[PDB]
């Protein structure tokens, strides 16, 4: 019995250094929150409509009347990232609890 | 398991220049995105372990 | 060009490149000359900075 | 250069440190730029070098208190902060929290979580009070 427990205990050894995916349920948690981050990062590329993702040309290009009507539509879509973001990682997390 | 973060002090010496190209971290943490350590460090899970 | 003899006519409109200058818009949309002076992608007050 | 500017280039206006690059531009290029389509980089149009462009130094402010009924003293947790940068934020300029007391120092401690003032840091090992982070706690004791 302590043979076996010993040779078992062996194996558990010899696979985690031979195969590569097994921890695959912790590797796939940190590849979510990553891409997750990822996708939030990205959503800043975005337009929603306005002549520029890159708010600081909006200021360099528009007067105060004109840039506001642009920075409203950056605004509306980097807020429903947000939420959207929030959303997905509540949900993650009751998985996770 | 690779992490992506610990949360162990970003010091801007060790995320601008080189590592403002290749790497995502910084990106993420030039727009206000910022990930928190853990309260029991490894260190202490291995312990209660 | 806004004060030139000649205007080309407007099926062989006349294309002139502007290059290595100082522009100053404000010399030119300040004027009291102008029945139009409409804009597509920039305010026309901030075509100095 | 090094230091926290508004900066403007051929009329790209932004805020942040600049730095000189080792980035190879082509001559076509005057800008570089960040996987969220920012300019993280700029050719100088006086002086042709590279700059890297990176952002004036952020962080999350924690506020660690006992109950007001039990003391208005507060510790201050600059979170992910090397100790350097709160010294370095001396009020004769402008920041987004307007206080500073707490920046005359004496009881920094460095965490991993951040850069904490306002709390002794003490040998002897205590069930957890406050979490701060990184196996610090805080706790108000005699
Ligand atoms: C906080 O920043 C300082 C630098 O401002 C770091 O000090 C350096 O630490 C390394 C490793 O011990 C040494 O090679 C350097 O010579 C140190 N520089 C100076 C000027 O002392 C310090 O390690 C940082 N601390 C943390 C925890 O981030
Ligand atoms: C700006 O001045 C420097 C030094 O005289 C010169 O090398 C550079 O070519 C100038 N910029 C332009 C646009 O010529
Ligand atoms: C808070 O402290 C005050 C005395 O300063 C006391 O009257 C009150 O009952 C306390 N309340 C609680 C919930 O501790
Ligand atoms: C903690 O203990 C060590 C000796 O083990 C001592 O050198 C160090 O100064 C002590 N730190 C504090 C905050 O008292």
């Amino acid at each position: 019995i302590a043979n076996q427990f010993n040779s078992a205990i062996g194996k558990i050894q010899d696979s985690l250094s031979s195969t590569a995916s097994a921890l695959g349920k912790l590797q796939d948690v940190v590849n979510q929150n990553a891409q997750a981050l990822n996708t939030l990062v990205k959503q800043l590329s975005s337009n929603f409509g306005a002549i520029s993702s890159v708010l600081n040309d909006i200021l360099s290009r528009l007067d105060k009347v004109e840039a506001e009507v642009q920075i409203d539509r950056l605004i509306t879509g980097r807020l429903q990232s947000l939420q959207t973001y929030v959303t997905q990682q509540l949900i993650r997390a009751a998985e996770i609890r | 398991v690779t992490l992506a973060d610990a949360g162990f002090i970003k010091q801007y010496g060790d995320c601008l220049g080189d590592i403002a190209a290749r790497d995502l971290i910084c990106a993420q943490k030039f727009n206000g995105l910022t990930v928190l350590p853990p309260l029991l460090t490894d260190e202490m899970i291995a312990q209660y372990t | 060009v806004f004060n030139a003899t000649r205007f080309a006519s407007v099926y062989a409109w006349n294309r002139k490149r502007i290059s290595n200058c100082v522009a100053d818009y404000s010399v030119l949309y300040n004027s009291a000359s102008f029945s139009t002076f409409k804009c597509y992608g920039v305010s026309p007050t901030k075509l100095n900075d | 250069k090094n230091k926290c500017v508004n900066f403007n280039f051929n009329g790209l206006t932004g805020t942040g440190v600049l730095t000189e690059s080792n980035k190879k531009f082509l001559p076509f290029q005057q800008f570089g730029r960040d996987i969220a389509d920012t300019t993280d980089a700029v050719r100088d149009p006086q002086t042709l070098e590279i700059l890297d462009i990176t952002p004036c130094s952020f962080g999350g402010v924690s506020v660690i208190t006992p109950g007001t009924n039990t003391s208005n003293q507060v510790a201050v947790l600059y979170q992910g902060v090397n100790c350097t940068e709160v010294p370095v934020a001396i009020h004769a300029d402008q920041l987004t929290p307007t206080w500073r007391v707490y920046s005359t120092g004496s009881n920094v401690f460095q965490t991993r979580a951040g850069c904490l003032i306002g709390a002794e840091h003490v040998n002897n090992s205590y069930e957890c009070d406050i979490p701060i982070g990184a196996g610090i706690c805080a706790s108000y004791q005699t």
